[PDB]
């Protein structure tokens, strides 16, 4: 088993930097007979299968920007990222051929830092079809925004909430780098009816006060 | 040296 | 275009038994090797073997070897993997990939979309979808935000499109949440012009393979 060891485990680096990638091999995966090193470079991003970039650790596929290239022999190789474009972010995968089984670098997440982009704050009321099913289900929604880093509070007729909500963030934006978040408050029919006001209560390092998105059960 | 058969599809030369 | 189609999702008891396909086009099928690959939760991608399409001769990883069988099908250029006697542990998105194909003729890299398998005794259910519609809530600087909510399935995955594929720009199809029940809730919203509101119909398709269900929702103001 040739373990295949990828450092940094984790890099972000803001646009136009340029990302080096390392990948360790565990034995020595250069022939010195054809002068191959037998290794592959993926890219992976959420939801999607890997996609191959180099092949022979220097070879490029088709497709890949001439910004991405491969380099390494012996035991010690790498991914360079001459230029990081937003395109770029994903999951980074080292994979070797030399011997069985096949196997593959642990991976390396590559981010980019960006300038602060104060969310977007949406609130959904739940749907009448919802409230058939005796259930509400109320939607704070949190729109392209930087850092990732964001708190959000649910209030009903304005008391904090505690322990009926859930939320998501997603993946870095592959446009703009930025993030989303969608928050979830859900309640029995029986005691979204008791209350009128709903409230969202967002904190963001792009707001300097908290911002609230409220309705009113009635409209 | 490798092992030509942990993928066949790869032909070494 | 080369193309590795994978049958859908699948829910399955443990102890059981799960057969994914793996269909090919665009290429010889019978001169290269098929490879099944294992991405298990956020851990590494792992080998489990090879079929060749040709001879059909295999070869398995050591770690699935004995509850792994891997099979061809010449004629519908259809290879399959199979993972018997299924734990917990098994549950997994499961590729078939063409990996490195590197011959002094050609040179290509294709996975199939991944079939991702959830082995578990729980209850199934599939999505509840409800409308996020657009109000004087989801408007801002002339766009308008609107969406669909899709509560209370399991398992995953819920795939969301927007107007059969059509609407791509603005679309955030959220991380699942698991609910204190066991089951899973997602989002998918798309921000539109505020303008055409009155003009403009916006259907999400959501599908639930692991019970074979589609539901497309239209999101009115």
């Amino acid at each position: 088993d040739i373990v295949m060891t990828q450092s940094p485990d984790s890099l972000a680096v803001s646009l136009g930097e340029r990302a080096t990638i390392n990948c360790k091999s565990s034995q020595n995966i250069l022939y010195s007979s054809n002068n191959k090193n037998y290794l592959a470079w993926y890219q992976q991003k959420p939801g999607q299968p890997p996609k191959l970039l180099f092949y022979w650790a220097s070879t490029r596929e088709s497709g890949v920007p001439d910004r991405f290239s491969g380099s390494g022999s012996g035991t010690d190789f790498t991914l360079t990222i001459s230029s990081l474009q937003a395109e770029d972010v994903a999951v980074y995968y080292c994979h070797q051929y030399y011997s069985s089984p096949l196997t593959f670098g642990g991976g390396t997440k590559v981010e980019i830092k960006r300038t602060v982009a104060a969310p977007s704050v949406f609130i959904f009321p739940p749907s009448d079809e919802q409230l058939k099913s005796g259930t509400a289900s109320v939607v704070c929604l949190l729109n392209n925004f930087y850092p990732r880093e964001a708190k959000v509070q649910w209030k009903v007729d304005n008391a904090l909430q505690s322990g009926n909500s859930q939320e998501s963030v997603t993946e870095q934006d592959s446009k703009d780098s930025t993030y989303s978040l969608s928050s979830t408050l859900t309640l029995s029919k029986a005691d979204y009816e008791k209350h009128k006001v709903y409230a969202c209560e967002v904190t963001h390092q792009g707001l300097s006060s908290p911002v609230t998105k409220s309705f009113n059960r009635g409209e | 040296n490798p092992d030509p058969n942990a993928n066949p599809n790869v032909d070494p030369n | 275009q080369v193309h590795l189609v994978q049958s859908g999702a699948e829910v399955k008891k443990p102890g059981a038994s799960v057969k994914v396909s793996c269909k090919a086009s665009g290429y010889t099928f019978t001169s290269y090797a098929i490879h099944w690959v294992r991405q298990a939760p956020g851990q590494r991608l792992e080998w489990m073997g090879w079929i060749k399409g040709g001879n059909g001769n295999t070869r398995y990883s050591q770690k699935f070897q004995d509850r792994v069988t891997i099979t061809r099908d010449t004629s519908a250029s259809t290879a399959y993997m199979e993972l018997s006697s299924l734990r917990s542990e098994d549950t997994a998105v499961y590729y078939c990939a063409l990996l490195t194909v590197i011959t002094k003729d050609d040179a290509f890299d294709i996975w199939g979309q991944g079939t991702m398998v959830t082995v578990s005794s729980a209850s199934t259910k599939g999505p509840s979808v409800f409308p996020l519609a657009p109000s004087s809530k989801s408007t801002s600087g002339g766009t308008a935000a609107l969406g669909c909510l899709v509560k209370d399935y399991f398992p995953e995955p819920v795939t969301v499109s927007w107007n059969s594929g059509a609407l791509t720009s603005g679309v955030h199809t959220f991380p699942a949440v698991l609910q204190s029940s066991g089951l899973y809730s997602l989002s998918s919203v798309v921000t539109v012009p505020s303008s055409s509101l009155g003009t403009q119909t916006y259907i999400c398709n959501v599908n639930h393979k692991p019970s074979n269900t589609k539901v497309d929702k239209k999101v009115e103001p």
